[PDB]
């Protein structure tokens, strides 16, 4: 769908403790974060699980591994969710590969809708 | 009876996705090419849906006599697999539903475009409060299915013996697809696909060969995943018979002129126009052609989208086959 | 005008390959339910087709004449994937046609059931010789196609610039399942299938949710293989529309009236003959429905099979439809 | 098909160097031998090679991997096969499990046709 602008270029932020980045769902209209069945990040050859993951939409940050109490959150289309991962190794500086792929719980279709995006930023 | 020139803002989505055209912007280049009707989805480009202001909807009746476009088509999508593990009781189906009935109702909308896969009993028991507004619901009639696939059938049955005038269709474009769209093809190609079994099953989908047969035949040739995905595409993409919306002309609220890919020539390579315009225009038809610009996900890795450009040649397209 | 009860040896293929019943005690028995129209496969019954003897022939006449039976209608079958690694060309599957066109005349057959994948090219090619021996080529729409499946469309388009009225179909009965067999469904359950999510795939059949659907929610509740391909089931059996077998009446050359389980109330449980038989009455039908007894390959796991007591009650069922 | 009529009992003879017993094919009419893609047989459970089978329906008995070429015959509906296996061992007098499953190249049909039976005879 927009697989090609799921990681937002020049977004790699340093947060204490983790890595934050801009992250737009591979869907093409807005969709409640309870459907997001599977956000699969990775950063620089480790997958972060969901409990180092805390998805903030707006002014509010709700921890992955709590998404499906948040139907009523919508991620809105095109809005660039900050996406904050709790690495357990800081990030050196300089260039830095962040993948993000998509398995979306659609109601009208048979198996997930899958987008996968893997660019090259830095911070 | 006129057939209509309308554009789904979904038409623009690539544009409104990278914050290149505003709302107000996709109306103005609607108006633009006179295509006042405007198809829009709520959950694509108006966040806080459904809890908008009604500053919200005086902005936007607001915008629309600025640009002389006409609100048509509301675009529902109902998240029955909102929580995970079960599915939404139909209890809590209606409440779902009555937020797009009153959100159409105060945007100014004549018709929602329900998804196909919403049961009839859905549609049975939110009619009433779609009558308390005096709203048309619509039916999305998608490929892989057509007039004649057993659940529409049953969609009919439930809607026959309803006898209401709300409750009808709004058929898709894609149950037209008389040839492997090209976009498509170019796309699977430089995704790994071994060009001549591509040309293969392009000639196999112009011959109607049955998607089980192809999908064996290309994996006997030797077909990488993406092949066999191309072989699988068969499955959604069907070419019906144009004749059988003559039978359906009354229940077709909206037809979505999806297109894939306009060439220079204002020709749509694929999607059977010459022979379906020329049925809407016998049966009667007087609604709205929304431009539906569908090749964006297909020409998005290797080409840059011009919704805007495309989406005028589809309305020029239009107009002369109008 | 009249629809002639008439069966298929191949109901009866069940003793046959067990040599409790001989060809003469097939056409003897279905002479005793009145049913004298007989629909042979020359590749089932008659061993040394194609090149048979002078004298089976005038044994065959013989027969006919002893129990007042009419051959009605020769299946043929068209062996294209003959060779290995290789599609038999268009001219070797002419000569492979013309081989079962003048079998068919020297039987005295009226009707060649033509499978349901040959090209229309292959139809086009063999039409010169078929009106040398006045031989009627029925294409067979069986599940999971219909009169407006695509592959369809493209035989009907290639026959109306024939012309020729040899060029029909042969409808199935499988394209009116109105419910998941049952003897499809106690398989099924024996071989492995979990009871409860195979009365979730009959529902779900019932309400015509499309088997794409259908297969990945079943996916979802723990259906084992067995589950899944009862799953897939939904592909090939399809309920289409009986309204649509009106205006395709003249092109319908031969009716196979397939049946799976006959209750003791002459009733069959799953497909649509309280439907279908009106509308062949209706539209004006002439030709023969055939018996066709499926129900063999499912209950022969466990259950004795009586393929006479079963094409009986079919046959009076069929009797007291007509 | 006919899934548990393959392996024909009370068929099991001994034949010089082998074993030979009746296979009917799990089709509802006659198929050419050319259209028998696979016909894995195993006695006892242990398969032997396609080349080990000499397929002897009617009179004429041909290699079973030779068959392509052997495509006008027939394989009557019904008809007892009598498939030769010159297992390389010498089978005991006995209780024999034989069990056979057919894949057919069927041409309407997109995947081939599979049946399967396993019986117990005994010589
Ligand atoms: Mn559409
Ligand atoms: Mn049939």
């Amino acid at each position: 769908m927009f697989d090609k602008y799921i990681v937002v270029e020049d977004s790699l932020k340093r947060v204490p403790g983790g890595v934050q980045f801009g992250v737009r769902l591979p869907y093409y209209r807005g969709l409640g974060l309870s459907m997001v069945e599977t956000m699969d990040v990775t950063v620089d050859g480790e997958r972060v699980p969901e409990e180092n993951l805390t998805v903030t939409l707006g002014d509010r940050t709700v921890p992955f591994a709590r998404r499906d109490d948040e139907t009523d959150t919508i991620w809105n289309f095109g809005e660039i969710a900050t996406v904050t991962a709790r690495l357990p190794h800081e990030l050196g500086p300089g260039e830095h590969q962040v993948g993000v792929n998509f398995g979306l719980r659609i109601s009208y279709f048979p198996v997930p809708m899958v987008g996968q995006d893997a660019k090259t930023l830095k911070l | 009876p006129q057939i209509k020139r309308g554009v789904s803002l979904y038409s623009f989505q690539e544009e409104f996705f990278l914050r290149k055209m505003t709302l107000e912007d996709c109306v103005a280049a609607c108006a633009s090419m006179g295509a006042y009707g405007i198809e829009s989805l709520a959950e694509q480009m108006m966040p806080g849906f459904p809890n908008l202001d009604d500053a919200f909807y005086d902005g936007w009746h607001a915008m629309m006599a600025k640009y002389g476009t006409v609100s048509v088509c509301h675009d529902m999508f109902l998240d029955t697999k909102k929580f995970r593990g079960r599915l939404m009781t139909l209890d809590e189906q209606v409440e779902s539903f009555v937020r797009d009935i009153r959100h159409a109702s105060r945007l100014g909308c004549t018709v929602i475009r329900v998804l196909n896969f919403v049961s009839p009993e859905l549609m049975e028991k939110v009619l009433p409060h779609a009558e308390q507004s005096n709203m048309r619901l619509g039916l999305e009639i998608h490929a892989p299915m057509h007039f004649e696939h057993p659940w529409v059938l049953r969609h009919i049955e439930f809607m026959d013996r309803l006898g209401s005038p709300l409750l009808g269709f709004i058929p898709d474009m894609g149950i037209f697809t008389k040839h492997f769209p090209p976009v498509m093809a170019e796309r699977l190609i430089r995704q790994g696909a071994t060009p001549h079994i591509i040309e293969y099953i392009r000639e196999q989908y112009d011959r109607r060969v049955l998607a089980e047969y192809v999908v064996g035949d290309v994996r006997n040739m030797g077909g990488n995943p993406v092949d066999i995905r191309a072989a699988e595409m068969l499955r959604h993409n069907n070419w019906s018979n144009p004749r059988r919306l003559l039978e359906h002309m009354d229940r077709i609220f909206h037809v979505h002129a999806k297109f894939y890919e306009m060439d220079e020539q204002d020709r749509e390579t694929s999607l059977g126009y010459e022979e379906v315009i020329p049925v809407l225009k016998e049966g009667g038809y007087s609604g709205y052609l929304a431009s539906e610009y569908e090749g964006n996900r297909h020409i998005q890795d290797a080409f840059e989208v011009d919704s805007v450009e495309q989406v005028r040649r589809h309305q020029r397209m239009l107009a002369r086959l109008i």
